[PDB]
């Protein structure tokens, strides 16, 4: 059954238990932004 | 898509010319604080905030709308840049 | 035999017929033996482009809509209408495709 | 808590309506839109052409000499006839149409009847040439929803043809729920409802009737009879 | 709280550039109007994924 | 950066034979490798999400 | 830090199916069995 | 062709299970009534939950207590299952006190009695203490609606209190069944049956009444048109 309407999905649906793991690639550790910051010594370009 | 983008693309022989014209008009609008616009107050681009409706702060939107109105003239060697700048200051302090 | 697409879709809403059943619908002054789903797709395109005659010209009614036909529809809509209306049609197609894939089963 | 929502109306004529309700608590957009849509499509009272009698035709797949259209075409045209009853006591109505000569038979060619109003006199019914005749007897009832012809199959006379009864005055309803924010909260709901009717009832009246029906049905959870 | 409203004022009408490596063709960079969202993930339109 | 802890799985007075589990390590459930969770899944499209 | 599952985190099963969480739905919106039990995860069949 | 008022039947099992039957209904109205009520019941029924915990000589949630088998994280996980019933509608917050010394099996019944407050699951296991272990807890329980994470409310009474994620909804499960029924000549009529499982703090009937009230109040909102 669809939770938004209460009407059934028009066809039978495969349903069952699955083993699922969380991977260490998390958005918390990857989101990054910069306006201005430190620069390199020689090229005077932004650091990485 | 931007409103009337097909019209703007058809008003010029090269799309990059349209980009140049829009950017230069936006710079003109920013320099004079929107006092040199050819829009009448009811066509002014509006922005919605909690306080209320205000003018749209984005100058590129203003320039594009003005180009849609068709009251702007663009071309090669229309007016010497120095005279244009002096007149722009004189008309709009 | 339905007098207009609204009647056929109302009959669909009452469970009388399915979207995939072949019935007779009166559309554009003509009597078409088609399915309510294909009529619904034609209406989707027509309302997306805000033009009924051009939309009727663009679509192929008597075939299931697959990748090639949808791509050809997008190209023809681009040519006939421009980028703004083509993008609007693309958004409409995306919305309705997602909606109908959810409940298809 | 949060303040009471704002309800906004945008009506095109007496045939189209858009209604905006915002802001709403999370998940309430569909919670309100779906039952209202079901009631609007299913339970709004109206009137519809239910049966038809034409002479010299034995079934719906026959034809009438002197008229360009077949039986199916005039029946389909009759399916879009909009009739309004002004007094609540009237239940069923019989309309007679007399047509002769080369003419463009519309709805106004129906003979006037007390306490019955034809809302689309310009609706095209038939085309007659020289020497063509059309005598028509249409039975119109009042009901709710959509009932196929085979379900009721009520035929006044022995030659009368049952007609699919489009009782619903509402032709189409769509609704959309869009995310909206208010202050720091950003998960609120905005509900948009678009209603197309046939003109016998305005979209606002249809929405009010649907809301009233839902309220009456909610009242039913009060007295535990058992 | 008011700084978020100021931020909404700042980006009005402006666009940002989204890029996915490797940039094989020019459609690997595209301009989009930013809608401010909660969370830490960029939300991408389904119809530009094939180009990207 | 993950946190590794051992959690006791016995009580005072319990009889333990040789090799019997005393404490679960990280990602372990009663001496079985436990890398995730068992969840109820449905295989279907959902609104493009 | 105690990290909960959020949008943008990566999940996977043992058969090579991986994906980031793109939406967290409330319980009343999830598809449910006729006895009222809602599902926890919805996987797209197009990956099979 | 107006339908007569349908009969409304109630069956109850304890304070935790309820069946509510409405019959007969117009065709299709079973879903029209059941689904919004199910959504409201699963979403918007107020209840009570543990919102804060303070434990003696404990500075944060990632620690252990000597003489106690479970660390603080598992203790808080156990405490999130506590069902507390407020006998007074005006009461908003309570603080339960627990003091125990090992060796014992500290359950929910060991909480000190409070006026107008009941524990609906006194058998809920909280901790295991050995000889020499001591447990001193102050648990703040609040009224609320929905699911509020600890990082949102951030409720602390003392300096060393640990905020706890609050799941206020007292309804555990909702289902509804639409069955075939008829009345004389009418056929294909609906019979609706709502099945509600709660945790005992709120009875299924009370939750159903609150859901009906919420739906009626929201239906009220369609009464003030404004021009655009
Ligand atoms: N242009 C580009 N796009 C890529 C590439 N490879 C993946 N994608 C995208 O990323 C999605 C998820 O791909 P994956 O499901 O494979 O996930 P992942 O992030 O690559 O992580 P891993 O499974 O590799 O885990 P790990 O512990 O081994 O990572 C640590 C070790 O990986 C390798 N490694 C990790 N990160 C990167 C990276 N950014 N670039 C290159 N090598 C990377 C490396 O050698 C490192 O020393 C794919 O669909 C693609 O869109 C790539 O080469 N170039
Ligand atoms: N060295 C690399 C490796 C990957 N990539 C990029 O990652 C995509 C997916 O590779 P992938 O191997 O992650 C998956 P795909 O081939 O799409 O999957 P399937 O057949 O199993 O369904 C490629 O199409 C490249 O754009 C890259 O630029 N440099």
């Amino acid at each position: 059954y669809d939770g938004r309407t209460g009407e059934p999905i028009e066809g039978p649906i495969v349903v069952g238990q699955m083993f699922i793991m969380k991977l260490y690639h998390m958005v918390e550790d990857k989101m990054h932004a910069r306006s201005t910051g430190p620069y390199s010594l020689i090229t005077q370009q932004p650091l990485g | 898509a931007e409103p009337g983008i097909d019209k703007l693309f058809g008003m010029v022989d090269s799309k990059y010319r349209l980009t140049v014209v829009v950017a230069k008009r936006a710079q003109q609008l920013l320099r004079h604080g929107f006092k040199n616009t050819v829009l009448e107050p009811e066509e002014r681009p509006k922005m919605q905030t909690l306080e209320g409706l205000f003018d749209d702060p984005n100058a590129v939107t203003w320039a594009m709308k003005e180009l849609l109105t068709g009251r702007l003239v663009f071309g090669e060697n229309l007016v010497p840049e120095d005279r244009l700048q002096k007149e722009m200051e004189r008309l709009y302090p | 035999v339905f007098a207009n697409p609204d009647e056929a879709l109302l009959a669909v809403a009452h469970g009388i017929v399915d979207l995939q059943d072949v019935v007779t619908v009166r559309y554009m002054g003509k009597r078409l033996e088609t399915s309510p789903g294909r009529i619904l797709f034609a209406r989707i395109v027509a309302e997306a482009v805000e033009d009924e005659k051009v939309a009727w010209e663009l679509i192929q009614l008597d075939v299931p809509q697959e990748k090639n036909s949808l791509k050809d529809l997008v190209y023809q809509a681009f040519l006939r209408l421009g980028m703004e209306k083509t993008a609007r049609l693309l958004d409409a197609l995306k919305y309705y495709g997602f909606t109908f894939s959810t409940t298809s089963g | 808590k949060l303040k009471a929502p704002v309800f906004t109306v945008r009506t095109q004529g007496r045939e189209y309506g858009e209604f905006v309700l915002e802001p709403l608590e999370r998940g309430f957009g569909v919670t309100l839109g779906n039952p209202l849509r079901r009631i609007l499509l299913s339970s709004i009272p109206g009137t519809a052409v239910t049966s038809v009698y034409i002479e010299d035709v034995l079934h719906e797949f026959s034809t009438i000499p002197g008229v360009k259209e077949d039986v199916v075409e005039i029946i389909l045209n009759l399916k879009e006839l909009v009739v309004r009853f002004l007094n609540p006591s009237l239940q069923t109505v019989t309309l007679l149409l007399k047509a002769e000569g080369p003419k463009e038979v519309k709805a106004r060619d129906f003979l006037p009847v007390a306490d019955v109003e034809i809302m689309n006199p310009d609706l095209h019914i038939a085309t007659l040439e020289e020497g063509g005749r059309l005598n028509m007897e249409v039975r119109v009832d009042r009901g709710v929803g959509y009932v196929p012809a085979e379900k009721h199959g009520i035929k006044d006379r022995i030659n009368a043809i049952p007609v699919d009864a489009v009782f619903s005055p509402v032709r189409r309803v769509a609704f959309q729920v869009e995310d909206t924010r208010l202050g720091q909260r950003t998960d609120l709901d905005k509900l948009t409802l678009r209603i197309w009717t046939d003109g016998s009832v305005t979209p606002l009246e249809a929405l009010n009737q649907a809301v009233e029906i839902l309220r009456e049905h909610l009242t039913y959870f009060s007295n535990p009879q058992a | 709280d008011e700084v978020w409203d100021a931020l909404e004022e700042v980006i009005h009408g402006k666009v940002v550039l989204l890029n996915r490596a490797p940039t094989l063709h020019r459609l690997g960079i595209q301009a989009f109007q930013p809608v401010l969202v909660e969370g830490q993930s960029i939300q991408l339109h389904p119809l530009v994924c094939e180009a990207f | 950066g993950t946190a590794l802890d051992q959690r006791p799985r016995v009580v005072v007075g319990q009889r333990v034979r040789k090799g019997d589990l005393l404490a679960d390590g990280p990602a372990s459930e009663n001496g079985f490798l436990a890398l995730g969770q068992n969840v109820l899944v449905a295989i279907m499209p959902f609104d493009g999400y | 830090q105690k990290r909960k599952l959020q949008v943008g985190d990566k999940l996977a099963n043992r058969h090579g199916n991986k994906g980031v969480v793109a939406k967290i739905l409330p319980v009343e919106d999830m598809p449910h069995l006729p006895d009222g039990t809602p599902v926890d995860v919805i996987l797209n069949p197009l990956g099979v």
